[PDB]
């Protein structure tokens, strides 16, 4: 019930690492009974980050599976035989957690679509756990490729091979990208050095607040699966926005004049939202707010109607039945050697909007171009793959795209 | 993840020799003793070059072979010729013909089993095997006609991992012996077919950076190969340190490929400053950055402008932020876009170690594949069909068997390597 | 002055075990139509349409023949069997098959061998004694089927300043009788290397003979009997286990070759040099490819809708055959 999830991928490792790093400060864990949840990866290498210095006692460590064997950063060699070795035994694991828990609740799954790493054992680990427990709460999570300041050189194939059946495997999934946080550290945050793992302090915070919190003393706790039936008006598993608000600094919060108006109407700027789409014309089609600290209600009844009322962050016309807020009790907590400033309230919102498929186009017409040379062909069907499956991909996501189409302007 | 290593030619030994000064020196490592590095994240994953047989001592887990014995045995008599369990050696007392084909038909050719039972009793003495790492030189026979001799059989052995070739093609006019450019041909005819890496370098860029940028006037060759173990100091075992985004050599055989024609790569290496006069105050990531991709401060023969640019990685060493290495990524994506072609987006390829050297705070590690080494094999094909058309040196290796037909087989092959190096360069 | 590559396809007859288990007839045949219908919409065009209950006489004189003929120009001339795992590439040509009642079981090989020797017997002109060779292409990596064992190092391809492809490391026997030559097919089928346990390697024979053109300019003529592989693509549910590894090394070849092919009649976007170089079957076949070398294609597709897609990526192989 304190819900016990998965982290396969480096950033999803180390993601994990400051994350479950907030997950273990504000619960007033001690640095020495009960962890819960499992770390997998195909190199030992960097769960040997964690199984080396601090946060090693803190594990049961007959649990970290490893993979002795390439890292493997593509597509069809991550979702077949060298991953093929290790997912039976993650499934072992999660099985027996899941004996081991009462009640569980869902699954909320840590990777990325920028590597081999996270995407198609990520694949076949999601139909796998919807063969297996199909009837529950299924919430992928990975990190959205950047548009241009992008990493890898196969940054497409592996996003692309795994929306073709990712989709179909999970209902909720938040997609968040780096170059705008980025924007948020060097801006708003106000530094010039942004780290890995300050990154990873920021979606430690906002999944710190999407359901630690939300398991903690709420008057308006919410239900997991009630973002999977609020936030998308059709079963085809869309992906929504999540963003934290107040990101000032040490620096800033001299600042008495300083409410839940402010970083609530902070949500709504479109240069904040923590991707590279941001809503010049994505009309909203849900949004989650969800609140936590000393938060006042007048700021509530008075700042989100504005927000509606304004008519220039134009909703979805015909489907405009867009808003879903819990308001959770407790404050954040500062990480000792984080930034984020000891605020008093705070704002994690999400929001389903039109906006995306403009991002997908920005990931799928560049995808068509590295495919037009039929270039990194010989490495995925010198894994096990074809034409068909990279036609099958395309065709998927075009179809996908009118469906994130039809949704917004058509009234 | 565990990688042997090879030194063929007489070239090799210092090709890797000072690899062999480098990398002990980066654990804490004596000519005979042991782990004395005050550090223990550099111990953690030691087992890729390594191995621990007499248990106290460490040992180089490498193959040290030439056709000519005194090149090593000066070898074994050196500073660090202790640091090896001899029996690891394997050679003879037989003419190093400095034909090609006498070192691919015949010398060697009865030497090649012997050399093979090292590799079987090394490959599966310990866990998984990773990677082969190639050390020699296309200069002569010995290098090159053992070299491709023995990883044409390791191939058919071993079709499942990595083959790093550290070739060296000779400078376009800097020649040796003028005898020369045939133990290039009948050598790289049969590179492109059983490797997926090769690290090519050149000597007058060797000359180019050591005597120029760095303003020493007497390039010492352990000073150039020095240099080459700053190369491979920086491509593999920094990856196997611990790294925020840290690669391994199949994610670089992926990435910087188009093709299985695999487009033999081009290093370099960034921090390149004469000794005590290049106190700067802005030494850093950023200044790897402009300085990676200049004209000079490239081991390769041709400008690399001169083409587009396919596939380059880097390996920056220190702790350093993306935001200022992605952004400055970008900034090559810009302010060179022309020669750096479009319809790849992501020509970089970012790597991210968490560990400077030994003295150094920061430094980084290129690894480039352009277009335009497409006028380097062009001119090694120049140069060949120049003095074949005499058939003045037919000789030498028509006397080791070697027949007539192959010749123009490898001239066909590496000339439409480079028709379709133009095909790509656009 | 090039004669295009001729386009032909056929479509085999269905399996009770495919029949039974309810796999309807997804194609629609029209053998003499010159067409083939796919579901509702999809019409492609072949020269030569082989319906499921064709001879393979007239495989033989709709195709074969007529390159028999072109044999006779000292010219190279070049027809392969394509298909998926199961389409019947053993039928195709006719080799590793002994029925000889009806003597329709074994094909085209004993056709154009026996009306190689009734050539022998009218041309008694021009000075002609044909070798042939029977080669495997298995892990990229050949092996001299008429021999049972030669070294993969001596095993070598060649090419001259003319532009052809000499081997070396091969066992090459003339010719004297029929019964020789499917003694040469008996032994090398039973060397190649479940019923056909795995159909996995190309098996290449090269027909050899050089016409002295009239103690003057030599007039060199090759036919080529090139038995290819099975095209799976898709098949997670088949090749498992180590006979993954045998399956999933010649699968990147197939596209390969498909990435050859496709090469040369789409030039929209800087249609670069044909990389013949990237597979052992390509350049072997580079000489059958283009020029004044002729080539004709034939493809065995399945009625199986299972394979239905796989049957239009065989069409897929089929549309883009252009030259
Ligand atoms: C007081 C001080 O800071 O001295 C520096 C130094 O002055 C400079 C000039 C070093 C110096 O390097 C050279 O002069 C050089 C000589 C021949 C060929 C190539 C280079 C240095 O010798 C090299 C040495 O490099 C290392 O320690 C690295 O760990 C390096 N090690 C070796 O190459 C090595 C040398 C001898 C024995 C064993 C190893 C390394 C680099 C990449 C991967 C692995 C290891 C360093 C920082 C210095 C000195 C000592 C003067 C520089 O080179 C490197 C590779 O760091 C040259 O430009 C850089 C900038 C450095 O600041
Ligand atoms: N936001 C964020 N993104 C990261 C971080 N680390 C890596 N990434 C991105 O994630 C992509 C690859 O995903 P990862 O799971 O981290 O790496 P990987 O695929 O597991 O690589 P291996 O560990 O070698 O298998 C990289 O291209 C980065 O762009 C991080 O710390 N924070
Ligand atoms: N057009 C066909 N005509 C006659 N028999 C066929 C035909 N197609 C399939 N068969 C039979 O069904 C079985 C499958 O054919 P088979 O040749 O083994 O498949 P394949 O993929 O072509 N194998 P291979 O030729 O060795 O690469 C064989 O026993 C055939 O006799
Ligand atoms: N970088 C470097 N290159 C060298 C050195 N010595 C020789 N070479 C190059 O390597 C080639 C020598 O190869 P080698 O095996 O020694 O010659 P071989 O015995 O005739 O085959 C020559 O062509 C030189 O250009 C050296 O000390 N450093």
């Amino acid at each position: 019930r304190e819900c016990i999830s998965i982290h396969v991928g480096q950033a999803g490792v180390q993601i994990g690492n400051a994350c479950w790093e907030l997950y273990c400060l504000e619960h007033g864990i001690q640095p020495d009974h009960v962890p819960r949840a499992v770390f997998v990866d195909l190199e030992p290498t960097v769960i040997d980050e964690v199984r080396t210095g601090t946060y090693r006692q803190l594990f049961h460590p007959e649990q970290l599976i490893t993979g002795k064997e390439d890292a493997a950063n593509n597509y069809a060699r991550g979702h077949y035989t060298i991953g093929k070795e290790i997912i039976d035994l993650v499934l072992d694991r999660i099985r027996k957690l899941a004996d081991q828990c009462t009640g569980l609740q869902g699954f909320s799954v840590f990777h990325s679509f920028g590597g081999g790493t996270g995407s198609g054992f990520t694949s076949l680990l999601m139909e796998r756990l919807s063969v297996d427990y199909g009837k529950k709460s299924k919430l992928e999570f990975s990190i959205y490729p950047a548009p241009q300041v992008s990493t890898a050189v196969v940054e497409p194939y592996n996003s692309i091979l795994t929306t073709h059946t990712t989709l179909e495997h999970s209902d909720c999934a938040f997609m968040v990208d780096n170059e705008a946080i980025y924007d948020i550290c060097r801006r708003n945050l106000d530094i010039e050095r942004p780290t890995y793992t300050n990154l990873n302090r920021l979606i430690g915070q906002i999944v710190s607040s999407i359901t630690a919190s939300l398991r903690f003393d709420g008057a308006l706790n919410v239900d997991l699966t009630e973002f999977q039936t609020n936030l998308v008006p059709y079963p085809r598993a869309h992906f929504p926005l999540a963003t934290y608000a107040p990101v000032i600094s040490a620096e800033k919060a001299y600042h008495e004049q300083l409410s839940v108006a402010e970083i609530t109407n902070a949500c709504f700027e479109p240069a904040n939202q923590m991707v590279k789409c941001d809503p010049r014309h994505g009309k909203y089609m849900a949004c989650c707010l969800l609140y936590r600290g000393d938060v006042v209600p007048k700021d509530v009844n008075a700042a989100i109607a504005t927000i509606k009322t304004k008519r220039t962050i134009q909703f979805v016309d015909w489907c405009p039945t867009g808003f879903k807020v819990g308001i959770n009790y407790e404050p954040p907590t500062v990480v000792p050697g984080g930034d984020l400033a000891k605020v008093q309230r705070a704002v994690c919102m999400l929001s389903n909007t039109t906006a995306i498929a403009e991002a997908w186009a920005r990931l799928d017409h560049k995808f068509d171009l590295m495919y037009a040379k039929r270039a990194f062909v010989h490495w995925y069907v010198g894994e096990g793959m074809e034409e068909g499956e990279f036609s099958e991909a395309r065709e998927d996501m075009a179809a996908l795209e009118k469906d994130y189409e039809e949704v917004g302007v058509d009234s | 993840r565990e990688i042997v290593h090879i030194q063929a030619g007489q070239c090799g030994n210092q090709i890797g020799a000072k690899f062999w000064e480098v990398i002990s020196d980066e654990h804490g490592i004596d000519p005979t003793g042991s782990y004395h590095g005050d550090s223990d994240l550099q111990l953690e994953r030691i087992n890729v070059y390594y191995n621990e047989a007499a248990g106290n001592k460490y040992v180089p887990r490498a193959i040290l072979v030439d056709l000519e014995p005194g090149t090593m045995d000066s070898v074994r008599s050196g500073p660090f010729g202790q640091i090896f369990r001899p029996d690891n050696f394997v050679f003879g007392q037989s003419g190093a013909g400095n034909n090609w084909a006498k070192g691919h038909y015949t010398e060697g050719a009865e030497l090649v089993d012997s050399v093979l039972d090292v590799v079987r009793k090394e490959s599966e003495s310990c866990d998984c095997l990773q990677g082969f790492q190639l050390t020699h030189s296309l200069g002569g026979g010995t290098g090159s006609g053992m070299g491709t001799l023995l990883i044409s059989k390791i191939r058919e052995e071993y079709p499942d991992r990595i083959m790093n070739t550290f070739s060296v093609v000779p400078s376009p006019k800097v020649s040796d012996t003028v005898v020369e450019p045939y133990n290039a041909t009948l050598s790289v005819h049969q590179l492109v077919e059983n490797t997926d890496e090769t690290y090519c370098i050149d000597n007058e860029a060797l000359y180019d950076i050591c005597f120029r940028t760095l303003k020493l006037t007497t390039p010492t060759y352990g000073d150039l190969n020095h240099l080459v173990s700053a190369t491979m100091s920086g491509v593999t075992t920094c990856l196997r340190f611990p790294g925020q985004l840290n690669a391994d050599l199949r994610k670089l055989a992926v990435n910087m490929v188009p093709f299985p024609r695999l487009h033999f790569f081009m290093p370099g290496f960034a921090p390149l400053t004469s000794r005590g006069s290049q106190q700067y105050r802005a030494l850093t990531v950023p200044e790897l950055t402009q300085q990676m991709f200049d004209a000079k401060n490239m081991m390769a023969a041709c400008d690399p402008r001169h083409g587009r640019y396919l596939t380059v990685a880097a390996v920056f060493r220190g702790r350093m932020s993306m935001k200022e290495v992605d952004e400055q990524m970008l900034n090559v994506q810009n302010k060179n876009s022309s020669y750096f072609v479009e319809w790849i987006p992501n020509n970089v390829k970012t790597a991210v170690c968490d560990i400077p050297p030994r003295g150094l705070k920061m430094s980084a590690t290129f690894i480039g594949n352009s277009t335009a080494i497409q006028e380097l094999f062009k001119r090694i094909s120049e140069q060949f069909t120049a003095m074949f058309r005499r058939k003045a040196f037919l000789h030498w290796y028509t006397g080791e068997g070697m027949d007539e037909m192959e010749f123009t087989e490898a001239e066909s092959n590496m000339n439409d390597l480079v028709s379709e190096y133009q095909q790509y360069q656009d | 002055e090039e004669a295009p590559v001729r386009v032909a396809l056929r479509v085999r007859p269905l399996l009770p075990k495919e029949l039974l288990h309810g796999h309807q007839s997804c194609l629609q045949v029209e053998p003499g139509l010159g067409r083939v219908t796919l579901g509702r919409d999809r019409h492609f065009g072949f020269h030569v349409v082989l319906a499921e209950d064709a001879g393979q006489e007239a495989v033989y004189q709709a195709c074969v023949q007529p390159l028999l003929e072109a044999f006779f120009e000292g010219f190279n001339a070049t027809v392969f069997a394509y298909g998926q795992t199961g389409s019947g590439k053993t039928y195709t040509m006719g080799e590793a098959s002994v029925a000889s009642l009806l003597e329709d079981e074994q094909g085209i090989v004993p056709r154009a061998m026996a009306e190689a020797f009734k050539l022998i017997d009218e041309n008694d002109l021009l000075d002609c004694l044909v070798h042939v060779s029977y080669l495997e292409v298995y892990k990229e990596e050949f092996r001299d089927l008429l021999e049972v064992g030669t070294a993969s190092r001596d095993i070598q391809l060649r090419e001259d300043e003319r532009g052809n492809v000499v081997l070396c490391g091969v066992k090459e026997v003339d010719v004297e009788g029929l019964d020789e030559v499917l003694s040469l097919l008996e032994m090398g089928n039973a060397a190649r290397h479940l019923n056909h346990l795995s159909s996995r390697s190309h098996t290449v024979f090269t027909v050899t003979l050089e016409q002295r053109g009239r103690p003057g300019q030599l007039l060199v003529s090759k036919f080529h009997f090139v038995d290819l592989a099975g095209s799976e693509r898709v098949l997670k549910t088949g090749s498992t286990g180590e006979r993954l590894k045998e399956s999933i090394q010649i699968n990147s070849s197939l596209l390969a070759l498909g990435n050859v092919i496709s090469a040369l009649g789409d030039p929209q976007r800087r249609g670069s040099h044909i990389p013949y170089r990237d597979s052992k079957i390509t350049r072997i076949l580079k000489d059958s490819l283009g020029g004044n070398a002729k080539t004709v294609m034939i493809a065995c597709v399945s009625p199986s809708s299972s394979d239905f897609d796989e049957t239009l990526n065989t069409l897929n192989y089929a549309s883009r055959a252009q030259n």
